[PDB]
């Protein structure tokens, strides 16, 4: 019961860390989405970048996926 | 140890012995993180617990074998 | 009204954070969050401090991630 | 079903855990509360004694933060 309650509460914590507006959990995430698009890359680079873009929508205390995805 | 005991007798203090050989971290010098049960104070706090005065004569034993192995 | 909204969310976190992670660390965490604004800090520094604050408000776990974020 | 069984086995680990290792002293509480007053603590020391006393009388044995607070 306590673990279910803790997961519930931490998940509202995740659902209220969306900066209130809910556009993105972290600004860095939405910045990379447009920065990939706003740069003219070849079909070999742009198309792949559009798929490693899906590694985003993660935050530091959650999955460490974005930790190196943002750097890449 | 008897030398320190007699020195404490001369000043009419209470003497103590704490061994530091076999320690390469600060977990037994300082305490432990205050975020869980199992946090344990250092050897100095043991020394104060086992002595009955504000002003003991703390004996640090085997100080020469201190080196950087882990935890700094 | 929106500011009181954000601080009501902070009321939720502070009411549930009792005896979770570090209860003593709660005061340190709040002091560091306040010093984020108090100390004149670069905007990128402010953003990464907010990243670590999101890596806090910890109703996930009392994991070392929370402790390392407090130290950060 | 096998993941549920493994998760329940981890829960069995963490529920059989408390016994040899974790210890609680409900009887000492009153002694710890009283001996604060009759043994004068320094100003910051008295402040942290009052703090650790405040950490009890709300949570005392049912949380990891309360038991480490009682040990402190």
């Amino acid at each position: 019961d306590t673990n279910q309650r803790e997961y519930y509460l931490r998940e509202q914590m995740k659902a209220i860390q969306k900066e209130l507006g809910g556009e993105d959990g972290l600004s860095d995430l939405e910045a990379l989405r447009k920065k990939i698009e706003e740069v003219g890359m070849p079909e070999a680079v742009k198309t792949k970048a559009l798929k490693e873009l899906d590694r985003l929508e993660r935050m530091q205390q959650g999955s460490p996926e974005a930790t190196v995805a943002r750097t890449y | 140890t008897s030398l320190g005991r007699s020195i404490a007798r001369s000043m009419n203090r209470k003497f103590h012995r704490i061994s530091l050989g076999g320690v390469r971290d600060e977990a037994e010098i300082r305490g432990h993180r205050r975020t869980y049960i199992g946090a344990m104070p250092g050897k100095l706090i043991h020394a104060m617990k086992q002595v009955g005065v504000i002003n003991p004569v703390i004996l640090l034993d085997e100080i020469d074998k201190m080196s950087s192995d882990w935890r700094g």
